[PDB]
């Protein structure tokens, strides 16, 4: 049970070789939605 | 959650010191209170920042939560209370086992989207054989050492 | 007097110091097991008594000095055993 | 007490912090001194849940024992000040900053008792050092003795510990993210309990050994009672039923392994099936790694 | 007569008959209570029953003071015949009063149930428990005393 | 005057049941206190008055407070009993004078004594050196205890006077019926210049 996890380690490693910080344009699109949301709530407040 | 606030002279803001209520604070951004913080942070008050002072004497005080010189290791549960525990678990092992075979035949003949959304009766999979073995074991191992240790300690 | 595992007395061993034959001694132990001076059991067939607990009674400065070293002796057992599971167990586990 | 109206005294963390803050309020050159406050709390069974406390101006001669001063008027003002803020806050006792008991204590216990019968002391420490809790609880009872000496106001020990609320919980939680104690999982947590327990037995016994050695030589008049109890101790040690006990203990262990065996085995099979899952996911990831 | 039945000490049926049979014959209740012990209509079943209760009192005490015991010795601690004293033990065994186990060919009664592990170790555990607590009260006692002799 | 901390030491003793003064010396003691407190809340507009006992283990019945009305209301329920002590009482008086609002008040003890003192003079004139350090003034009112006592208290009040005659003075009250000696011998006009 220590042995076969210690060899199971390698399959996860090939996947980590695949990006695990990818889809940065999704996150940048969300960030461009939080500037529209921030001001959506200053306009639902209706307060400057 | 704990903030701090200080009102700001709204009059002086109207008079042109509106960009002059900026004292030099650091920052970290808030939102859900933008309700009254859009004229709060930016008209009526602002955000102070909070810290703490973790003394070492207070830390060595709170750190206390167990007086064990009569707890475990000088005790151990009842050995007829402890067999009635094993009985129950190691029977539940059987019940779960069967369903486990029936899951290993299924997963083989299906694609991971249908085993993904499989959230009806979580009693079937690994999750419960692990959930068990780590309570069972624990128990028992130590269940285990407690008896031995006392045999020498109070020899 | 008997300090150890050896805590059994034989009927014909009590009777000789109690000055009475072995047909009184039975009752005699039963009054003790009643008032409480003794807790335990008579094993009549093999002529044994089981002296499990005997009320305390005052000691002097010479008996205490022996208890000190009897207790000391137990202390170092504890010390060494703690030192057994600080090595190994505490080391890794925490 | 003989009364089942006291037993578990449970002090919440903010009290501990409160007496440890009080000990530095006075702390100028008046430090190195017993400081005393009153314990506010609630209770309704075998408990005395302590919650709030506030220093009471207190002085005490450093060589005499009948020269102690305690502004009880201050109490009859503040007690109401805090009642006016929280109902259900009677005076359930009073705390005394250790390091241990003083002859004078009993005197105090009767100038605090003029409020609430059952008042208890709660010796709290101003120095972390003990490995058990820094919270010992005493009650002022009285008894008769087989030696025929006049009745006395002694002090009797009752078990103690600290508890918490959600509030308390969370504040403490917040204050110990520096000294993390959660990285440690279950199994090891309880091994810790069983080594740390010997760390207690060891020093308790050690203290009795220093006492016995203290009366035997370097004389300190014998108190027959201590030695009495100390005999029950050596009769209770597990010994006289040696052979049989052996043959049984071995058997119960045997069972224990049987079930450990099963546990570790299932664990193994499950982990291995996990591995098969990794290998197959790797093959099908290798068909994708090709393509275009 | 009640001070005999409360304490835990066996009673001779002969010493009971002697120094009390004259108290159960003068001033008795043979009509104000319907033959407490007089006559022979029901007043005989009464003696027989009283004898039972006396003797089974004795057995009930055997169960706290004996593991083994010889059959012969038992008969003299019951003042019954050596043969009638197995016939009188069944009245209690099967039933619900002390299921002591006898061996006839042996001559031995055993008032100790078979010892299994759960017993033996749950006694070891009781003792380590009380041992622990007792060390606690000891250290607190020594503490208290420290204050009287060093005069704090 | 200046704002001061006053400590009324009243005595409990079997001697406080003598008809040799105003009806019973108990009652009379009460009246005397009632005047010496009131008379030091009009010298200054603010002035803290205490009230301890001098018997058994010397005790506090009220700490420093400006209300003469508490000083008179606890004082009703005393009882003549016990054997007084001067040592214990004085020493608890300091501990009561330290704790006060404001540290500009002066330390003054107004002490009434009334039964033979059983402490030797050697210890009393050690306490008077510790009071000389602590700058404690102490007036001793011999309401009795002058013919049944050779005044060790003379060497007590002269241990506090290196040169000042107000630093500490032992006031006597003639032991006759003397209605008019417990009112003029008061410490606010016996051993000082002020009389307000």
């Amino acid at each position: 049970h220590n042995m076969s996890v210690k060899a199971m380690r390698f399959p996860p490693k090939s996947y980590n070789k695949d990006l695990e910080s990818a889809e940065e344009r999704r996150e940048r699109e969300q960030q461009d939605l939080e500037f529209a949301k921030e001001m959506a709530e200053d306009d639902d407040d209706s307060f400057p | 959650v704990i903030d701090a606030f200080r009102l700001i002279n709204a009059n002086m803001m109207v008079l042109g010191h509106e960009p002059r209520q900026t004292t030099s604070n650091l920052g970290h951004l808030n939102k859900p209170s933008i309700q009254a913080l859009i004229h709060g942070l930016n008209r009526h008050y602002y955000s102070i920042t909070i810290n703490y002072r973790k003394n070492e004497l207070e830390q060595k005080m709170l750190l206390n939560l167990h007086k064990k010189s009569w707890m475990e290791g000088l005790t151990l549960q009842d050995y007829s209370e402890h067999c009635k525990h094993n009985e129950s678990v190691v029977k539940e092992m059987l019940e779960l086992a069967k369903n486990y075979n029936k899951a290993v035949e299924e997963e083989d003949k299906m694609t991971p989207e249908q085993l993904a959304i499989k959230n009806v009766g979580k009693q079937d999979p690994k999750r419960h054989l692990e959930e068990h073995v780590d309570v069972l074991m624990t128990s028992n191992i130590v269940q285990c050492l407690a008896a031995m240790l006392d045999t020498v300690v109070f020899k | 007097t008997r300090p150890a595992n050896h805590r059994q007395l034989t009927f014909e061993e009590i009777a000789k110091s109690a000055k009475i034959t072995v047909n009184e001694v039975e009752l005699l132990v039963m009054k003790a097991l009643s008032v409480g001076l003794v807790k335990g059991s008579i094993d009549e067939v093999d002529k044994r008594v089981h002296m499990t607990w005997v009320q305390p009674r005052v000691l002097d400065l010479q008996q205490i000095k022996g208890m000190k070293d009897r207790l000391e002796f137990w202390c170092t057992d504890v010390k060494s055993m703690e030192m057994l599971v600080e090595h190994q167990a505490h080391d890794i586990l925490t | 007490m003989p009364e089942l109206a006291v037993q578990k005294v449970v002090v919440h963390p903010l009290v501990l912090l409160s007496v440890v803050d009080h000990f530095n309020r006075i702390g100028k050159v008046g430090n190195q001194k017993r400081v005393v406050g009153v314990l506010l709390g609630s209770w309704q069974k075998k408990v005395l849940d302590v919650s709030n406390s506030f220093a009471v101006p207190f002085d005490e001669d450093d060589k005499d024992d009948s020269v102690w001063f305690l502004d009880h008027d201050y109490l009859e003002n503040m007690y109401g000040m805090f009642k006016k803020v929280n109902a259900r806050e009677r005076i359930v006792g009073w705390y005394h900053t250790g390091p241990k008991l003083h002859k004078n204590d009993i005197a105090i216990n009767e100038l605090m008792k003029r409020y609430c019968p059952n008042s208890v002391l709660v010796i709290i420490d101003v120095k972390p050092k003990d490995l058990g809790l820094p919270t010992e609880a005493y009650i002022s009872v009285e008894e008769v003795h087989d030696d025929g000496t006049p009745t006395s106001k002694t002090f009797e020990h009752v078990t103690s510990e600290i508890g918490a609320e959600e509030a308390e919980e969370v504040g403490v939680e917040h204050l110990l993210r520096d000294i993390k104690d959660t990285t440690v999982g279950t199994l090891s947590q309880r091994i810790t309990n069983q080594v740390h327990g010997l760390k207690g037995l060891n020093s308790k016994l050690l203290d009795i050994r220093s006492y016995l050695e203290k009366v035997a030589t370097g004389k300190l008049p014998i108190n027959h009672q201590i030695i009495y109890q100390l005999q029950d101790v050596f009769n209770l040690l597990p010994d006289v039923s040696l052979q049989e006990f052996v043959k049984a203990f071995y058997l119960k262990t045997n069972d224990q392994m049987v079930v450990v065996y099963l546990a570790s085995l299932i664990r193994s099979v499950v982990a291995l099936h996990n591995l098969i899952n990794n290998k197959i996911a790797n093959r099908d990831a290798e068909k994708k790694e090709g393509q275009e | 007569l009640l001070k005999l039945f409360t304490t835990m000490e066996l009673m001779r049926w002969s010493t009971l008959v002697e120094d009390y049979g004259m108290e159960l014959r003068k001033g008795s209740l043979e009509s104000p209570a319907t033959d407490v012990f007089g006559s022979t209509e029901e007043g005989e079943k009464r003696w027989k029953d009283l004898k039972n209760r006396v003797v089974e009192h004795n057995i009930r005490i055997m169960a706290k003071y004996y593991t083994r015991i010889t059959m012969k010795r038992m008969a003299q601690l019951l003042d019954l015949s050596v043969d009638e004293s197995e016939a009188f033990l069944s009245n209690l065994v099967v039933n619900k009063t002390i299921f002591a186990k006898v061996d006839r060919l042996a001559g031995i009664i055993n008032f100790q149930r078979p010892k299994d592990p759960n017993n033996l170790l749950n006694d070891w555990s009781q003792k380590l428990n009380s041992l622990m607590s007792l060390v606690n009260k000891t250290t607190h006692l020594i503490a208290k005393e420290e204050m009287i002799h060093n005069l704090q | 005057m200046v704002l001061e901390s006053t400590m009324v030491c009243v005595d409990n003793s079997e001697y406080m049941r003598n008809g040799d003064f105003l009806p019973t010396r108990l009652q009379a003691q009460q009246d005397a206190v009632n005047i010496v407190c009131h008379s030091k809340t009009r010298s200054n507009p603010e002035n803290n008055v205490g009230l301890i006992t001098l018997a058994n283990d010397c005790e506090v019945l009220t700490t420093l407070t400006p209300d003469t009305g508490r000083i008179l209301s606890k004082l009703h329920t005393v009882q003549p009993k016990g054997k007084i002590t001067f040592c214990t009482g004085i020493r608890v008086a300091h501990l009561a004078l330290k704790h006060r609002q404001g540290k500009n008040h002066k330390m003054r003890i107004i002490a009434f004594v009334g039964s033979p003192v059983e402490d030797n003079e050697k210890d009393l004139v050690k306490l008077a050196k510790r009071l000389k350090k602590e700058k404690v003034n102490v007036d001793i009112i011999n309401f009795g205890e002058e013919e049944v006592n050779t005044e060790k208290l003379t060497a007590f009040v002269n241990t506090l006077n290196g040169k000042d005659g107000t630093g500490s003075h032992l006031v006597t009250v003639p032991p006759g019926p003397s209605l008019a000696d417990a009112l003029i011998s008061s410490p606010i006009l016996a051993g000082e210049g002020g009389a307000m």
